[PDB]
């Protein structure tokens, strides 16, 4: 029948976001608090348009959020994050519960500065 | 690298099943009054050496009567087999990190059932067929069973996941929360690995070595191997599945020490046995696990399907 | 893949015993050494002659009672659905079910064996 | 006495603690001295697959983190 | 009641392994609906998220679905912190 | 259609065409009866794994359970034939004709 | 690709093709044996491990019983094999010719059958690019044995409590 | 076999049955077949010999043959629908191998070997039980199923078994493979009728069901198994015997009985549909079986063959057992005639 329309690779850029899962996981919980807004609404659009070519802005804007949030952090926290998820990064299954120590300084350091 | 660590898990078992043979020999010796052997070696320990050597230097024959294809498979199978069952067993590490790590347990015992029934079957004698026979009566108790405290002790656990199993032994032991299909198991995995008071695939007593009466030299030595790393791998994996010992991820050798300590116990318990009691009679064998400990199983299932519901205590599926 | 090379690799060491066992020692054949045993002397009839098997039930309801013990076998997933009301009385229903078929068996001598 | 009995022993769980011990040291020596990645279920497999991605070596074990992003 | 004293005297001389049996599912058969926590057990397994929980479009009367994860309005696993 | 799908169902063809030829024994005719079976079980997994379909992931228990009810009916008859007949063999259903 | 599912389901039909030309019940066990591994071994590569695991594991409680009768039952003084009698290699040699000219007809070009149409290409092409999350779809969906198909337990296990009685029955005698 | 296990395994055959009959999933409905296949051969070997073993063992492939090719063609039919739904089905190999499974069952020809031999291997109660429900269940598939069957395979199976059923029956003496021969020839009729309209295969069903179960209750009644044995009743109960012979009239199709209704209502139900050649050839069939019933009825009721010395002693005694229904079945069977526009109600 008809001729697929598919995004341009030039709409298709954006800053990526260059971290490990173990940085991610560690930085998780932060960042679903934070980040809440731009991802509920990506995820809103993504389910109702059935369609990723519908929604790119919104993963520019995620992506954005994402990317804000991690210099926010490195800008204030970059030692305690980085003893957190290289704690968070030796364990095959990347378990919360045997890095509580390095999770409570890097909780300390973001209550305060941030 | 992965060769290399299969290497590492292939030949250490070998060796370890070899020193198996002198240690129960001495054990035995020991129970009985006697010494076991302490010529050969210092206090006996090339007695397993010079055994492989001479028995892989003795000439193999294949009878007249023999069916040559499956007279050769069944010791093949037999081992291939008992060297397979190692690689999903955590230590604390496992080799090959299964999802379903005591389903493959399960199925990879059930086919080496058949090394027994077609060595027997193959070798044309009638002290081989009735061996085979009675290996597929002990099949048939033991199999119902051990599936059944599999089920239920792996209801506790949350999954078929060994390595889950030791996240759940963390605290106390599994022994501690189910005494009664630990005991029923213990049972079944002796009657399950052949050993005495269920050696009866091989009763010296009543048949002239039972199945493998026509075996020799190498092939003989073969079913010898694969008869001791599955009583090891059994006793490991009661060790892993009702003795749980801790973990700590920076240091894994100390869960290394307590997991073969734990499993040295296991088994020198089997070789007591041994020495201990009379041999069975596999229609009472029969009569055993079905008229007394397939009821108290199934008892046991349901109320270890219910315990979690009624108490809020149901493990993570992950 | 790991598994298939770990199967390749046990059974190639087994192979490899088998050659090495019937290929380096001397070997001296002929027909009495290679003769059936039975105790010294010859047998009287063949080893493929019918083995009556006494215990013929018990191995058809260990067919049955296989399939429910596969049936039974996903229950620890079955534990974590909401339903858990009814999944509770169904894992029941097919344990009783299994206790009443031991029960009959039993009761009718299923479990005795032919004399 | 039942002593004599004791370097059987020794030997066969010194035999048992190779395979253990060799497992770990080579899970640490091919996942970077860390623990070898359990993936268990698709989202692991993928976090794996983008971890390999993002390291530039194609290996999951290459971890990236702040000074990767600025 | 006699006669079921002197059956289940006679059972515990002859059959244990069946009397024990029966109580045993018997007991599993029962106790769990007399349990207070089966209802624990069924909250346990609706609380665990596996799935992504998709967002409502906002049509300005929803007051009782939050508009951030930390606002008071949704469910409290409170009750399950401790427990 | 994948290649796969065609030697499973070639293989059910197979099973099919050597349980319609016996030639002495009824065992081995059994034998070809439990080979369909394991063939519908290869192709009913494959078909729903590949689709999605999870709700019909418990289809292939079930028609493993009834393939057990219908070996232990075969075996329970063969065992009546072999005491009534001496053998197995399927030359001595004879007495019932058409 | 690695053809790994076609070379499964090529020893899969081996398997048969030898049950099937049927040497002795022994040998009919042992080629369904390797075919219920290698059958345990494709639904892993396609995705179902407790589907692989659990029918290998029934076949293998399965032909054990079998191995038990046709000692019993089904046994004679010299047991035919596949090289042992003319009609049972005939029936051998023509399966195997029959599934090598399909598989190389497949090979060769997109072979249409009398009864289907086999596009010859990957079965890693005809898979599904999305994926679940912490959870096992296929363990999920036998799981939901309990919660829904509450009348397929009813039916199963009446049926395996009849297959007890029906059994006790036939091999009543009398 | 003790009663209560006789009456539960009849209970289990009915709902197997019923599961077939009331399902909508195509898995639910080969479930039901087996059930009713798995309760139904201890009913065939209740009374244990030979003969009875080797009926149970016959009847157990062929089903067992039968259920495996319709597990295929459901899976086929998922495999280019991924619907479980009992429809019209979307394959036309998987429709075929539907009908030749379903045929089996059946017993239409070429699959109808099974028919006499199970019949005469089994007692007269196991075969009424068969012949019966074992009829009703597998056509109420083809009922639902009708819309995707193929006119060509159904009409042929259909002539083949009314060909087969009137030579086979021609040849037999036996009084159960005369039934079965007959059994045959009904279900061509009913199925030849199927393609155009299932109310009128209802009627052809129920109405056989009507005259198969006078017929094997008067066998049953008289202790009958043969011609010679039925030979003897007209000294003992002549009412039994010219019951019998209005009752194989009936069978037969001869008018104003209401063996006449099912053949002249899809006789109609064709030709509507302009066919012509097969119902004529149809009809001009069935005297084949009316040549075997009346070949029955000469040695029963309108002759009077030699009897023995003991029949002095049988007449001192009277028949104990009641056999249930049988007035209403005999009067079923062949006085119901000037009620046809009832199938209307069976609609
Ligand atoms: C995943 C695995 C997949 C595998 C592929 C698929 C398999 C599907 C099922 C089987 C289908 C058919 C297989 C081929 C049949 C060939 C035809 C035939 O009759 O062969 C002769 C032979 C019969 O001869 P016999 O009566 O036993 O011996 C008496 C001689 O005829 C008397 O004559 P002789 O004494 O003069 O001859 C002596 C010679 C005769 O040697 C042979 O006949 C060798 C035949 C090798 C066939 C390999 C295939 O024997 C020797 O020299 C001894 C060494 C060779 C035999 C032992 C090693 C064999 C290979 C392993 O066939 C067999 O025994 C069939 C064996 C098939 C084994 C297959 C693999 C089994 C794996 C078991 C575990 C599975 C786990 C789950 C997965
Ligand atoms: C609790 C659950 C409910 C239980 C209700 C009471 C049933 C059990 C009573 C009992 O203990 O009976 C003992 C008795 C077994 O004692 P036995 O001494 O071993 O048997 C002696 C023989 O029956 C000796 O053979 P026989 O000559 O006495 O034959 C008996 C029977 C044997 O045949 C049958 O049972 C035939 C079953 C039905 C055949 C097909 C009928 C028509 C279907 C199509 C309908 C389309 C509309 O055949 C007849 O009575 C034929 C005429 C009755 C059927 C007329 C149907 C018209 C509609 O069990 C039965 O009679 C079974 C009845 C099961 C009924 C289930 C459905 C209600
Ligand atoms: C390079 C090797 C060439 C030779 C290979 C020979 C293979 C022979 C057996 C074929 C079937 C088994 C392998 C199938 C392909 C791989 C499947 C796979 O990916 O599994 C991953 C899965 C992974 O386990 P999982 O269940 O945890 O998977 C889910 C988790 N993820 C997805 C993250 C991995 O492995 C298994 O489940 C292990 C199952 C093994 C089943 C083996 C069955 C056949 C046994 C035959 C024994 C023969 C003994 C020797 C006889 C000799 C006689 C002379
Ligand atoms: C009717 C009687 C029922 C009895 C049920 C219990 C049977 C126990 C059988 C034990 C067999 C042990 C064989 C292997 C021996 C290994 C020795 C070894 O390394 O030990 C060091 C090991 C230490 O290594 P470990 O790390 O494996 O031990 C702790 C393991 N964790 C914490 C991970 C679960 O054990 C100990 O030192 C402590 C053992 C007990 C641990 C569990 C918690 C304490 C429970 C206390 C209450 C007990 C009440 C019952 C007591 C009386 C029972 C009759
Ligand atoms: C432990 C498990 C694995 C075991 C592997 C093997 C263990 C043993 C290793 C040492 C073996 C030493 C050689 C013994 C050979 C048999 C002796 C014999 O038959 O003598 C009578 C025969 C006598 O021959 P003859 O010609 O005098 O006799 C003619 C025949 N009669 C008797 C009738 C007169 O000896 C020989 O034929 C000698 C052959 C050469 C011997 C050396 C070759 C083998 C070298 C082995 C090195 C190790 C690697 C290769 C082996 C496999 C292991 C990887
Ligand atoms: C605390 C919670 C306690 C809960 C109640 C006790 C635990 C559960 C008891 C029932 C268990 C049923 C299955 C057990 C297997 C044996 C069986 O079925 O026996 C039936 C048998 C049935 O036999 P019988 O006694 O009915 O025999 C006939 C008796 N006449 C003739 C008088 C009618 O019971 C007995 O034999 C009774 C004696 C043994 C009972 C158990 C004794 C110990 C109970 C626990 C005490 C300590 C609890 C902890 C307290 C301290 C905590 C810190
Ligand atoms: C669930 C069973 C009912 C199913 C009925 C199906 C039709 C009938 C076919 C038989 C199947 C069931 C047969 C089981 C009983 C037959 C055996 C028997 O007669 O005796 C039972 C025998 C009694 O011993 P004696 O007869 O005295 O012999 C000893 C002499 N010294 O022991 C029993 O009672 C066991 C009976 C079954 C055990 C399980 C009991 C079930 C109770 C739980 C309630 C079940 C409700 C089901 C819903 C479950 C919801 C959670
Ligand atoms: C098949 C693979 C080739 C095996 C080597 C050649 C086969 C052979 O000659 O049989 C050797 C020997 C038996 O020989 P005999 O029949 O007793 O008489 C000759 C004594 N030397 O059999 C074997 O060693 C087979 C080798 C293991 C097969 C591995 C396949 C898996
Ligand atoms: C305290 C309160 C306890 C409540 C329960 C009290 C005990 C209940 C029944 C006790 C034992 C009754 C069984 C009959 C008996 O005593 O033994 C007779 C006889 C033993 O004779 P044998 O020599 O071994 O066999 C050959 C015979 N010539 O036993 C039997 O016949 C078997 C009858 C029982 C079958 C058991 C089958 C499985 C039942 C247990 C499964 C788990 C329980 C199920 C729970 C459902 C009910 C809640
Ligand atoms: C809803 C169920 C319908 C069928 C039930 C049949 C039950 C009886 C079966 C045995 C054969 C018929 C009876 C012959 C006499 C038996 C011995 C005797 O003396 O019986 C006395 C009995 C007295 O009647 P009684 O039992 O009191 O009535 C029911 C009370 N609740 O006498 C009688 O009962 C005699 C009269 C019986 C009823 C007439 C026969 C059936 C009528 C059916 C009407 C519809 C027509 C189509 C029928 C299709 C087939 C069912």
């Amino acid at each position: 029948p008809g001729i697929v329309e598919l995004p341009t690779l030039e709409d298709l850029k954006v800053q990526e976001v260059k971290v490990s899962s173990s940085v991610l996981k560690a930085a998780a919980h932060h960042y679903g608090a934070q980040c809440d807004k731009p991802n509920k609404e990506f995820m809103l659009c993504r389910w109702e348009e059935k369609d990723p070519r519908r929604c790119l802005e919104e993963g520019k804007l995620v992506n954005q959020c994402a990317l804000d949030f991690f210099r926010q952090i490195k800008r204030h926290c970059a030692e305690p994050f980085t003893e957190y998820w290289t704690c968070i990064d030796y364990s095959g299954l990347q378990l919360f519960r045997h890095c509580r120590k390095q999770q409570a300084k890097f909780d300390e350091c973001v209550l305060d500065k941030l | 690298m992965f060769m290399i660590n299969i290497l590492s898990l292939i030949i250490p078992i070998l060796l370890a099943v070899a020193f198996l043979t002198l240690v129960e020999r001495k054990v035995l010796g020991y129970m009985q009054l006697r010494k076991g052997p302490n010529v050969v070696g210092p206090y006996g320990l090339l007695q397993p050496i010079a055994d492989a050597l001479k028995l892989f230097t003795k000439e193999p024959l294949r009878p007249a009567t023999s069916s040559i294809s499956m007279f050769i498979i069944a010791p093949i199978l037999a081992l291939s087999l008992a060297l397979t069952m190692w690689v999903p067993l955590p230590m604390p590490y496992p080799l090959i990190n299964m999802n379903l790590g005591v389903l493959f347990m399960l199925a990879m015992s059930s086919l080496a059932v058949y090394s027994i029934l077609w060595s027997g079957w193959a070798s044309n004698s009638k002290y081989a067929l009735i061996g085979a026979l009675r290996a597929v009566a002990q099949t048939i108790s033991y199999e119902v069973t051990l599936a059944i405290i599999l089920l239920s002790v792996l209801l506790m656990n949350g999954s078929y996941t060994l390595s889950t199993l030791i996240t759940t032994q963390e605290h106390i032991w599994m022994i501690f929360t189910s005494w009664p299909l630990a005991m029923m198991w213990f049972i079944s995995t002796l009657a399950e690995t052949n050993r005495a008071p269920f050696d009866l695939t091989e009763g010296e007593s009543e048949l002239v070595s039972g199945f493998n009466v026509e075996y020799a030299a190498g092939p003989f030595a073969m079913f010898f191997m694969a008869e001791y790393a599955n009583i090891i791998m059994m006793n490991a994996f009661t060790a892993i599945l009702f003795l749980g010992a801790s973990h700590d991820p920076h240091t894994p050798e100390l869960y290394t020490i307590n997991f073969v300590l734990k499993t040295l116990a296991l088994t020198i318990t089997f070789l007591w046995i041994r020495a201990s009691y009379p041999r069975f009679r596999y229609d009472q064998l029969m009569h055993l696990l079905w008229k007394s400990f397939l009821p108290l199983t199934l008892a046991l299932c349901m109320w270890h399907i219910s315990l979690p519901i009624m108490t809020a205590s149901i493990p993570p599926q992950s | 893949m790991n598994i298939m090379l770990t199967l390749l690799t046990n059974v190639t060491l087994a192979s490899l015993l088998v050659l090495i066992a019937f290929w380096l020692p001397q070997l001296n054949a002929y027909s009495e050494k290679t003769s059936p045993y039975e105790c010294g002397f010859d047998p009287m009839g063949s080893a493929r002659l019918p083995f009556s098997m006494k215990f013929f039930l018990v191995a058809i309801t260990f067919l049955l009672f296989d399939l429910e013990i596969a049936l039974l076998l996903p229950l620890p997933w079955a534990s974590q659905t909401n339903n858990l009301k009814t999944m509770l009385t169904m894992a029941l229903f097919l344990l009783i079910l299994l206790a009443a078929s031991l029960a009959y068996e039993w009761t009718q001598k299923g479990l005795e064996w032919a004399e | 006495m039942w002593f004599e009995i004791l370097p059987g022993i020794a030997v066969m769980a010194a035999c048992l603690f190779i395979p253990g011990m060799a497992t770990a040291h080579i899970h640490k020596f091919t996942n970077g001295g860390k623990e070898k990645r359990v993936a268990h279920f698709s989202y692991q497999w993928n976090l794996m697959e983008r971890d390999r991605c993002i390291s530039g070596v194609n290996r999951y074990h290459v971890t990236k983190g702040l000074e990767n992003i600025d | 009641a006699g006669r079921i004293a002197s059956f289940l005297k006679n059972a515990w001389a002859k059959e244990p392994v069946l009397v024990a049996s029966f109580a045993i599912g018997g007991l599993a058969i029962i106790l769990p609906s007399l349990s207070p926590y089966t209802n624990y057990a069924i909250r346990i397994n609706r609380a665990t998220p596996y799935n992504y929980p998709v967002p409502l479009r906002d049509d300005g009367n929803m007051p009782d679905v939050p508009s951030h994860p930390q606002d008071p309005q949704g469910p409290s696993l409170e009750w399950l912190k401790n427990l | 259609m994948p290649l796969v799908y065609m030697n499973i169902i070639m293989a059910f063809a197979i099973a099919l065409a050597g349980l319609l030829m016996y030639r002495s024994h009824l065992m081995s005719s059994l034998l070809c009866l439990e080979g369909m079976m394991l063939s519908l079980f290869i192709m009913s997994t494959l078909i729903i794994l590949n689709t999605h379909f999870t709700l019909a992931n418990m289809m292939p228990i079930i028609l493993l359970v009834f393939a057990a009810c219908e070996a232990a009916l075969g075996l329970s008859l063969l065992v009546m034939v072999s005491n009534t007949y001496g053998t197995d063999y399927v030359q001595n259903l004879n007495l019932l004709q058409c | 690709t690695m053809y790994i599912a076609f070379i499964l389901s090529t020893i899969f039909v081996i398997g048969f093709v030898g049950f099937s030309s049927k040497p002795s019940p022994i040998y009919g066990g042992l080629g369904l044996i390797v075919s219920g591994g290698v059958g345990c071994g494709i639904v892993l590569n396609f995705g179902g491990s407790f589907l692989g695991l659990m029918v290998f594991l029934i076949y293998l409680g399965g032909m054990l019983v079998v191995f038990g009768y046709t000692t019993a039952m089904a046994t004679e003084m010299y047991p035919e094999v596949w090289v042992s009698n003319k009609t049972v290699f005939g029936a051998f040699v023509s399966g195997l010719m029959m599934e090598f000219c399909m598989v190389y007809y497949a090979l060769k070009e997109e072979e249409v059958e009398i009864i289907f149409k086999f596009n010859g290409l990957g079965d890693w092409v005809i898979y599904d690019t999305g994926d679940s999350g912490f959870f096992s779809e296929e363990a999920m969906g036998i799981a939901a044995l309990y919660s829904y198909g509450t009348w397929l337990v009813i039916v199963t296990g009446w049926s395996l409590l009849i297959g007890v009685v029906v059994i006790m029955e036939i091999t009543r005698g009398n | 076999m003790n009663p209560i296990i006789y009456t539960t395994l009849i209970m289990t055959v009915m709902s197997g049955t019923m599961l077939v009959m009331i399902s909508s999933h195509w898995l639910l409905i080969w479930i039901g077949f087996e059930m009713n296949l798995l309760a139904m051969i201890p009913v065939l070997m209740k009374n244990f010999n030979p003969r009875a073993t080797e009926a149970a063992t016959k009847y157990f492939l062929t089903q067992a043959t039968a259920s495996m090719m319709l597990m295929m063609a459901i899976i086929i039919n998922l495999l280019y629908s991924g619907q479980w739904t009992i429809t019209k089905m979307f394959n036309p190999v998987a429709m075929t191998m539907m009908t030749m499974a379903l045929a089996m069952k059946l017993g239409l020809s070429p699959f109808h070997f099974w028919v006499p031999e199970v019949t005469q291997g089994i007692s007269l109660q196991a075969g009424l039980l068969l012949l019966t429900w074992q009829k009703l269940a597998p056509l109420s598939v083809l009922c639902q199923i009708s819309q995707s069957i193929n006119p060509n395979l159904m009409l042929t199976m259909a002539m083949l078994s009314i060909l087969i059923g009137g030579w086979g029956g021609l040849n037999q003496t036996q009084l159960r493979k005369i039934m079965a021969y007959s059994s045959i020839a009904h279900m061509g009729w009913m199925t030849a009728v199927l393609p155009y309209n299932t109310t009128m295969t209802i009627l052809n069903l129920l109405i056989y069901i009507t005259m198969t179960l006078a017929m094997f209750m008067l066998l049953i009644h008289s202790s009958a198994t043969t011609t010679l044995s039925l030979s003897h009743t007209w000294n003992k109960m002549p009412v039994i015997t010219s019951l019998m012979m209005v009752t194989l009239l009936s069978m037969g199709g001869l008018p104003p009985l209401s063996g006449f209704m099912p053949k002249w209502m899809i006789i109609q139900e064709m030709t509507k549909n302009e066919s012509i050649i097969m119902p004529t050839l149809m009809a001009m069939t069935a005297l084949l079986n009316l040549y075997f019933y009346m070949r029955l009825a000469y040695s029963s009721s309108l002759t009077m063959f030699p009897s023995t010395n003991n029949m002095k002693m049988k007449w001192q005694f009277e028949h104990t057992k009641q056999m249930k229904l049988l007035p209403t079945m005999i009067v079923l069977s062949t006085l119901v005639l000037p009620m046809t526009p009832a199938l209307s109600s069976l609609n």
